[PDB]
């Protein structure tokens, strides 16, 4: 679950199978500008640490 | 020193919103006053570096 | 028109008092108005003329 431990996860440390639930939003441009703003709940693993 | 006082340089404000990610632009006018046939020239206008470049003297 | 106090004498709030150059002329007799012209209404008429407008020589 997001933003708390195990948010993002890894059966072995060189599998390819990511599993991950940060619950990313891309949220609308603004004001003529040309970049990608975005929600996601923090590394739950950096809050853990 | 030989032009105060017989000319006028002026600009108009551009925009006071701390904005502009559109294209910047800035308009000036010039009044040349009290005319005489010695004043007849070609006139430019010219973007200066001296305030930015640490308020420096002009380069044009 | 509306009238200056100059000491005793008066003159339009347009005009100077003294010219050419009034400031430049006579420092402490420029005070004269500068002293006691603070409550009236033509005193930015009288300090563009006497300090500002065109630099003391020609037109804005």
């Amino acid at each position: 679950r997001p933003g708390q431990f195990g948010d993002i996860q890894s059966r072995t440390p060189e599998s390819e199978d990511v599993y991950a639930n940060t619950q990313l939003v891309l949220q609308r441009p603004s004001a003529g500008t040309v970049h990608v703003p975005y929600s996601q709940a923090p590394s739950g693993f950096k809050y853990w640490l | 020193q030989k032009f105060q006082g017989r000319v006028t340089i002026t600009a108009d404000e551009s925009t006071t919103t701390p904005y502009t990610t559109t294209p910047y632009t800035s308009t000036a006018y010039i009044e040349l006053t009290s005319l005489r046939s010695e004043d007849t020239a070609v006139y430019y206008c010219a973007r200066d570096l001296g305030p930015l470049t640490g308020y420096s003297y002009s380069y044009f | 028109p509306v009238m200056c106090l100059l000491a005793n004498t008066t003159f339009p709030c347009s005009q100077p008092p003294c010219t050419p150059c009034c400031y430049e002329k006579e420092p402490e007799e420029t005070l004269r108005m500068l002293e006691d012209n603070v409550m009236r209404p033509g005193y930015y008429q009288l300090l563009q003329a006497s300090l500002t407008c065109s630099p003391h020589r020609q037109r804005r």
